[PDB]
């Protein structure tokens, strides 16, 4: 046991939740207890959504244990699916039920559905949230995606997009809005807005560009054995990164780099005379490994600010980072501890933190300039506004973003400086 | 057309959209200032403590779970010998702290975890100075608010023994209601009267045979009966919602201790007036409208009794997680008898009634809240009524307020 | 004299180097001492820009007045001319030129330059910034438009953008695209991106988009008159006042309205329960009279708060204003003084204020939320990223921009209360 | 090889690209704690405040501008009744102020309203709370610090006469840097001494016959020749910048009080080898490094003595609004003989040749720098120099700093 007050990830089933609910007609079907809705908040609330969460529970308690609960399990399978007609589910364990005797799979194939139901296998006490997504994901992709002959011309898929989301909307949107300079189409983008009719047609695009690690990864390496398709490595977030992430695609596609930078103004500001007192500013960064790799780039070769501590909270992105760390000469912090976030921010004394919603608050209490480049995040970061964090358009969204808390730190500090 | 004494409630059973227990010590913890909260259960748990207290999370407060980790699943041995050094741990970090509760989960209670047990221990460990007891949260136990009821339980047969005669107020209140509830009790001459639970774990009430107490809260089942295993009884009264809903409940109080008419009538004039004047500036787009209410908080019938009677709305179905008749027996005299009655639900057969119905205003849980904006049905946020001060005269115009807006907002948005 | 600290615009001539700095191929030469070019700080820092502003000054001083103060202007038109090769130019007084005797339209004719070379008449002491730039503008419409055989496709033009302008650039991208929407191509956007010559073929458009009347509509007025092209008379700022220009617009050219609204989302944000709490929200309004007129419509009809004060500083839109302030039960203030404003604020106790970069210090006094609406602004309001006030992505950014402040107020005393009031 | 004492200066006038003496009110008033600037102009006047003022406008600051109107435009009577109305309402509103400035613009002056005279009226009016002085800080006349020098200027006529022979340090600097020059004067063993401007009205220094004052500030040719008028006598110094600077600064003054080589190396030792320690670590992006710098505050000359000799910059054109031979003498005549030297400016010409020098860092107005980086030269905003603490030894490392930052950006950006 640990004491546990602050958890940046939930367990894995709200990450399969958060795949159930990316996707249209598929229906997520969890074995658990009356309670465990709660999360469907987090979709309705924090993403505003116009609809129920594709989810159901078995809805289990004290006075239907034992043998009840295996029926419970069916019941749920079977009404969902007469119901909603999707064209396949998923069924899977809450941590609760992970404790109890009843096979999901078997229970699911004595049922005999005529859409194929998917058992998903989530370890809710030694795995977390990202690897719920990444699994059900990987799953789902298994069991529907097929060899293909390839589309006419070039086209792509794009993998790890969901709902939950730090900004996927408008990182899909703008990732679209860049290869379709290059010439490439989206064939599909998944988990977000596929259905698993899309993941059947999967095959037939020439590569994928892998959008997000934590939740598209195993996917993307299964579509590379199985549908011989190679897979992007480098994540687009960043000018330098979004170069040679188009530097990659015309490697794989054998097509010339074309780009649109007629809206691309980061550069510029950051060379601008304004910015110059932004060179050697000590920022602390902390989030999800994609994210924190990717703000680490821009900081130091592109605003040009001190990278002075570097972490995630996410195991399955610690080589990565400690890899990305040391030509930063830092050793990566990995740790899912706010407490021990805490420390080495007091440490590194930072004068900027780009983090999560918890490092937004250690930096109230410190009195520090912070910004937010990563999940976990409340309402306010699922914005009305076009608001990507990937290629050009979000180059300029992070610079405007990172920079308007140090303004308004130093205005604060020149006004209370001269008042008395 | 008043009184659903002898009308048929369905009792449903199926799929659920509810918070379990733990949620309660949100606020449960804010009022108990001497008070720590440990759940022991999954990461599931830990997480939906974060969801529920949103913005709290970030202000050190003074509960937490103990997240079972894998080794904690294979053998009973080890997890009581861990949850102890958990404990003391935690309670050198905070010395502050006189009363721990472990909180029990779904996780902890199917691993057949003795949280009952590990209370006793650690309470003989940590004497005189912290107290520590036992009650479940967990989903398959009890629903929202039903896990303050535990919680109370649990403390009841702790309290010091009295012979006196003494009244107490059940439920935890809003500082600024409960406050205005000394006041007029204090205002009718009943004399001494104590909270349960009281703001510190020095000052809790004491029972016996001739304790009197009132529930403030209608869902305080099983805290109701462990304080007449002491010897205590019972006022029945309707909840202290709206003006009569107010009048009523001080009434009875009134009724119990001899406090003559004149003085009742004469304490309680003006706040009545206050009251009145509140709730009719709400009227207007209150009145003739139609509620359906989801079950989240037991709170539904005597909102619903007190948005008929007070605010002239029209009852469609209105749904309770739990439905104690001895409790709800005043409320129930006087809800619309048209009343549709609920205890449970089948989630989707649930909808498929109150999309026939087709309400002017729902309430429900943030689950269903926008999905039924999306259908085009006006929603009110039901947790909200948990946690804002609605209880009394003063917050009678607010707790219309919270039923209006909804309809106002709709109204101003489109033509 | 007014005793001043702060001030919402400038004088006339900055007006006149907002509408030059938007432009391209013209130079602006104004009569002035060594000292004004002070306010080409506010084109290279603020909107940060890459070239010097296209402005001149003649750069008289003590030792060289008198009868030098008329050479020294002569030779800066010729300068300025010999160095940048100009379509056009245009000669202004400087507010204290405006004192001196040399009249800028007699020594340019003298000189006899192979361009156009528009005398400015801009009364200083009387007049300001945005009163300089209508003028300005207006002045070099009359004197390059003429009347012309419309193009073959309906296209339009867009009138009133400026160097300066708050959020003139993402506005001009998102105008265009529900024009584009509706098969409307721009013929030539003015002054911001235009030259000379294209000034020249403004009449071969059908129509006129006024974007901002403080500094297009004498402009618009002359277009209606000189080339028979009436001129949109609704700011699309806000759903509504889109739709109502879309409509607009309709009616003007017969073509029916096509609209994009696959990524309208202000609507559902405001219509879902988050919103909920933001009924009855009292709303301070205060900026130029567009943006004010524009946001009180928003605020009370769209997000569903109460307004419960509207003024503006820019004289020129009193009645426009007075009239809008009316509908809402308010009297409209009107003043170009900012401890006024404060004294309103206070008179109104609002939970939001909405305004320019002064009632956002005023606020933060008062430790109130609140958002920019309006020029004057300071740097960051000149943002990297796409951020437009009008069309639907104006919408989108407009309930985000207004919101924040307000859950960051709420979350701010959450927490002061949770630990521990 | 550092000799430029005869080097021919360049003069010119046409287009310039600097700030009025207006400016110097938004760093002055910050000193004179009991003070009141208010500026008799236009609206230009004061848009050219709020844009050189920044946040600081919002603090509620010492100044202000009484903006001139149609009515004021003729004729001199009226104006000068107009005029006290304001003052006396301004006088109300704030009591705390005991010192008045009225500040001349190009518009008051082309206007020819007598401010000198409307000073001397209104001392009598407010007399003996407020003292009320005036001087110029028109474009007509100055130039951006210049603004300094006709403030103190116009006040040494009215100050205390004494026979004491006490020392003066003429030049507004940032409290930090005061105190530490008035710590290391009182270890050498001189005192009294004060400060011109001093933080109030009420301890402004005495002025006669046996007076001492060296200046901190290049800028200060009125004020000396005011002080000189009054029977002061000055201590000839190179600006204290840098280490050399500030140790022959230093020097300079234990020289005149007969302060022994002895005391002088003793006090002086650990402040020099520490100024010397933080320079170092920008001599690495620094050393042989092309420096040019347009005419701005007067400063141009000590520091481009500074970067040279210390930082190991070579020189190219080094301008100025205007160079007071006899007060730069001992900066001259350190600096690199290769220079050239300035005074004045035309703009496109002086474009022209920084163009054909292609120097690797300008320093510059922000209306030059943009235009300037974006044609791939790297800059330097000058303004900043005038308000960060920048002379004497403690701030010498960041001095330095302020010039190695631009050049390690671009580095690191490319
Ligand atoms: S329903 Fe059970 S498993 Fe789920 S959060 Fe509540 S106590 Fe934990
Ligand atoms: S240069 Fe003259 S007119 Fe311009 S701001 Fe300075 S004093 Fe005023």
């Amino acid at each position: 046991m640990k004491l546990t007050l602050w958890t940046y990830e939930g367990p894995p089933h709200v990450g399969a939740m958060r795949v159930a609910t990316a996707m249209k007609d598929l229906q997520l079907v969890l074995h658990g207890p009356q309670g465990d809705t709660y999360a469907d908040l987090l979709f309705t609330m924090i993403e505003r959504r116009n609809a129920r969460p594709p989810v159901s529970f078995s809805t289990f308690e004290a006075s239907h244990m034992g043998t009840d609960t295996a029926i419970l399990l069916k019941d749920a399978l079977a009404a969902a699916h007469a119901r909603y007609k999707p064209q396949a589910m998923a069924v899977a364990l809450t941590c609760t039920a992970e404790l109890l005797q009843d096979d999901p799979n078997g229970i699911s194939r004595a049922l005999n559905l005529p859409v194929p139901v998917v058992p998903l296998e989530l370890p809710s006490y030694s795995r977390k949230e990202n690897y719920g997504a990444d699994e059900t994901f990987r799953a789902l992709v298994r069991a529907l995606a097929v060899p293909m002959e390839r589309t006419p011309e070039v086209t792509c898929n794009l993998l790890g997009a969901t709902a939950l989301g730090f900004r996927h909307r408008d990182d899909v949107a703008e990732v679209t809005k860049l290869l379709a300079t290059m010439g490439i189409k989206v064939n599909v983008c998944a988990p977000l807005g596929a259905s698993p009719d899309d993941l059947r047609k999967l095959g037939q695009a020439h590569f994928n560009v892998l959008m997000y690690p934590e939740t598209g990864e195993s996917a993307a390496r299964h579509l590379e054995r199985a549908c011989k398709q190679p897979f992007t490595k480098i994540v687009p977030i960043g000018v330098g990164a979004t170069r040679d992430f188009l530097a990659e695609v015309s490697k794989i596609t054998g097509l010339p780099v074309v780009t649109d930078e007629s809206t691309l103004r980061q550069p510029w500001w950051s060379a601008s005379v304004d910015s110059t007192y932004l060179t050697g500013k000590r920022v602390f960064i902390f989030g999800d490994g994609t994210h924190v790799i990717a703000a680490a780039r821009i900081a130091a070769k592109e605003v040009g600010f001190e990278v002075v501590g570097m972490g995630c909270y996410n195991r399955e992105m610690a080589r990565p980072l400690r890899t990305a760390a040391a030509e930063y000469g830092l050793e990566a912090l990995i740790t899912d501890d706010y407490l021990e976030v805490e420390k080495a921010i007091e440490a590194a004394a930072p004068e900027l933190i780009l983090g999560t919603q918890m490092e937004r608050n250690i930096a109230k209490k410190l009195g520090l300039p912070c910004a937010v480049i990563s999940a976990p995040v409340h309402v306010q970061d699922f914005p009305a506004r076009y608001a990507p964090q990937m290629g050009f358009e979000g180059a300029n969204v992070l610079f405007d973003t990172w920079v308007h808390p140090l303004v308004m730190g130093l205005e604060e500090h020149l006004l209370t400086m001269f008042r008395e | 057309t008043f009184g659903c004494t002898d009308s048929p409630v369905r009792r449903e059973r199926g799929q659920k959209a509810v918070f379990c227990g733990l949620t309660s010590i949100v606020w449960l913890h804010r009022k108990m200032q001497d008070a720590f909260f440990l759940v022991v259960g999954s990461r599931t748990c830990a997480h939906l403590l974060q969801a529920a207290a949103g913005v709290m999370i970030f202000a050190e407060p003074r509960f937490g779970t103990a997240v079972l980790e894998e080794q904690d699943l294979a053998g009973l041995a080890d997890a009581h010998k861990e949850l102890d050094r958990e404990v003391a741990k935690l309670l050198e970090r905070r010395p502050d702290i006189r009363q721990l509760f472990l909180v029990g989960s779904c996780p902890s209670e199917v691993l057949k975890l003795d949280l009952d047990r590990a209370a006793e221990r650690l309470s003989g460990l940590h004497a005189p100075h912290v107290r520590v007891y036992s009650y479940t949260g967990s989903g398959l136990d009890t629903t929202f608010t039903q896990g303050e009821d535990t919680c109370l339980a649990a403390m009841v047969p702790t309290l010091d023994t009295t012979e006196a005669a003494e009244l107490i107020v059940v439920g935890a209140l809003p500082d600024v209601v409960e406050d205005q509830c000394l006041s007029l009790l204090t205002q009718l001459g009943v004399g001494p009267v104590r909270m349960l639970p009281a703001r510190r774990s020095d000052i809790e009430p004491a029972v016996g045979p001739n304790t009197r107490f009132i529930l403030a809260q209608p869902f305080l089942g099983e805290t109701t009966g462990a304080l007449e295993r002491r010897g205590a009884k019972r006022i029945a009264a309707p909840f202290p919602f709206g003006e009569e809903g107010t009048t009523l409940w001080l009434k009875a109080v009134a009724d119990a201790y001899g406090v003559s008419a004149e003085k009742f009538e004469a304490v309680t004039a003006a706040p009545r007036a206050r009251a009145k004047k509140a709730i009719a500036a709400h009227l207007e787009t209150l009145t003739g409208k139609s509620l359906f209410m989801f079950p989240d908080s037991q709170l539904e019938i005597p909102l619903a009794r007190f948005l008929a009677r007070e605010c002239g709305m029209k009852t469609t179905e209105i749904a309770t997680p739990f439905l104690h008749k001895a409790i709800m027996a005043p409320d129930l005299a006087l809800l619309p008898s048209n009343t549709a009655l609920t205890e449970g639900q089948d989630l989707e057969a649930q909808l498929d009634r109150h999309e026939a119905i087709n309400p002017d205003l729902t309430v429900c849980g943030l689950g269903l809240a926008n999905p039924l904006e999306a259908k085009g049905h006006a929603t009110k946020w039901a947790i909200e009524l948990v946690f804002t001060p609605v209880h009394f005269y003063e917050q009678a115009g607010d707790l219309a307020g919270l039923f209006s807006r909804p309809l106002r907002r709709r109204a101003l948005l489109n033509g």
